């Protein structure tokens, strides 16, 4: 049927990667982390109805702002991700990534995708950040820059366990159909 | 084996780089033969056409074969199952052969352009790419995004080489060579992001240079060419733009060199699409003029061209200081660097 284009985008580090490694491979890679993810078409299917997703990964291309909108063409749904265990990755979402991929794909859905939750209880995370002053971002925080921004939602997931990483693309396959 | 984590992650990213590069060189040979050449037999496109959109494909392809080749011997040198002990030196010296990217993405946007184009307006180029694209190697990807792959290659090869290098030790006689390499990655990311940037440069010029009716200037303006003084001529940006004195209808652009007025004849600032734009008066060149707001007190926009002053009236307060910001930056540049003849 139809192919929808999923583009992942937002900040280095965020772990774009691993998050599509490890919904595409159904584990998250003990080894370590792998830095290629290959351009992936994979069915889904979602209340009664199997979907084809075409997966496109864009880490390294962050900081050649000519070279990531090579990408952005025919998309159908934007992941923007941020770590909700780095706050400057938080603030890159409405200061650098929202606005390039509106002016690029202005008529194109997005989702706002909290990555990376489960370090959000790790004590030792949790003291780091402290000691540079900040805290982890909450979902109230970030389900509030998902309406500012006029997202077609927020989402969280964990890559390492998996939590809420079945959804994420659940509602992506959702929101490009609307 | 008896390795540590760190040793092991070492192995790991090697073997990531080989085999992510066997896969690569795999998926370009693909698109060659399903479909590069049966669209260059088609006679759906001229050759100009098909070359808009596989550009230097080729020449992609022998280049990654070499590094694969070097890749292979030195993996099959290592041993069986043994940790290959040096892998920077085969980076470092194939890297400087990968000029070839530089042309193939800042010509590929372009490219994939003409394919949407010829996808939606004829129904035939539309179905014979589907078909061609049925082949199951495409694993159920289509063209457009096999394009991508010579980009999001070399944008990669930094990746890889940062995580072999970081679970490499600083006496390994694999240190210096990765850090070599890693340094040479970059630098070839970074010539290819401003090839890209040089390449939109040039085609907006062209643009320009088709749809601005530049009558009678004793010397025939040729936007795409260099300045007297500041190197190849740049767009700097363009919006409109009314004098709030005499009457209004103005669409103007800057250069790195001058300024240009025109008026929108009528019978999208750049497209394909129609359009055409007579200049006003003399392009005005910013190595001689001045740029004031009039916000306080002390105007009446404001631009001064050596004996005449021109009022002009943008369209909000993030454009109005933005012609100012532009205008200004240039006009000191070329005041500066121009501060070295005679």
């Amino acid at each position: 049927m139809q192919t929808i284009k999923c583009v992942v985008v937002g900040d280095g580090a965020v772990g774009k990667t691993c998050l599509l490694i490890s919904y595409t491979t159904n584990k998250f890679p003990s080894e370590y982390v792998p830095t290629v993810f290959d351009n992936y078409a994979v069915t889904v299917m979602i209340g009664g109805e199997p979907y084809t997703l075409g997966l496109f990964d864009t880490a390294g291309q962050e900081d050649y702002d000519r070279l990531r909108p090579l990408s952005y063409p025919q998309t159908d749904v934007f992941l923007v991700c941020f770590s909700v265990v780095s706050p400057s990755s938080f603030e890159n979402v409405k200061e650098k990534w929202v606005p390039e991929i509106t002016h690029h794909c202005p008529k194109t859905p997005f989702l706002l995708v909290g990555t990376q939750i489960d370090l959000r209880d790790d004590p030792s995370t949790i003291e780091k950040l402290a000691k540079n002053k900040q805290k982890p971002i909450t979902p109230e925080t970030a389900e509030k820059l998902a309406r500012d921004l006029k997202a077609v939602k927020y989402v969280e997931c964990s890559a390492l366990t998996q939590k809420g990483l079945k959804n994420v693309f659940d509602e992506a396959i959702l929101a490009a159909l609307e | 084996d008896m390795l540590t984590p760190t040793e092991r992650k070492r192995q790991g990213y090697i073997h990531e780089l080989i085999v992510t590069e066997e896969n690569y060189v795999n998926d370009l040979q693909l698109v060659t033969e399903i479909f590069q050449k049966p669209l260059m037999e088609s006679e759906l496109l001229t050759e100009k056409e098909v070359a808009m959109i596989f550009v230097n494909w080729k020449e992609l392809i022998m280049c990654n074969i070499k590094l694969l080749k070097a890749l292979r011997v030195r993996k099959k040198m290592s041993g069986e199952k043994m940790p290959v002990k040096m892998i920077g030196d085969i980076l470092s010296a194939q890297l400087p052969h990968m000029q070839p990217y530089i042309r193939f993405c800042s010509r590929q946007l372009n490219g994939a352009a003409l394919i949407q184009q010829k996808t939606d307006e004829a129904p035939d180029f539309k179905e014979f790419v589907k078909r061609l694209e049925m082949d199951p190697r495409c694993k159920g990807m289509p063209l457009s995004s096999f394009i991508l792959k010579p980009m999001q290659r070399v944008t990669r090869y930094p990746l890889i080489i940062k995580n072999i290098l970081e679970n490499t030790p600083e006496n390994h006689p694999d240190h210096s060579h990765l850090k070599h390499a890693l340094e040479k990655a970059e630098e070839l990311c970074s010539q290819v992001n401003e090839g890209v940037r040089e390449k939109e440069n040039s085609d907006r010029l062209e643009w320009i240079q088709a749809h601005v009716q530049c009558e009678g200037l004793s010397e025939q303006l040729v936007f795409n060419s260099v300045t007297n003084c500041l190197g190849p001529r740049k767009f700097l940006h363009s919006g409109k733009l009314y004098k709030a004195k005499n009457n209004k209808e103005l669409y103007g652009f800057l250069f790195n060199d001058f300024l240009l007025l025109t008026q929108i004849t009528k019978p999208k600032v750049f497209s394909p699409k129609s359009n055409l734009q007579y200049m006003y008066k003399t392009p005005i060149f910013l190595n001689e003029v001045l740029v004031k707001l009039p916000t306080d007190p002390s105007g009446d926009f404001h631009i001064s061209h050596i004996d005449r002053v021109y009022t002009l009236r943008a369209e909000s307060i993030n454009e109005r200081t933005a012609w100012v910001q532009k205008i200004k930056a240039a006009s000191e540049l070329y005041i500066e660097t121009e501060k070295k003849k005679r």
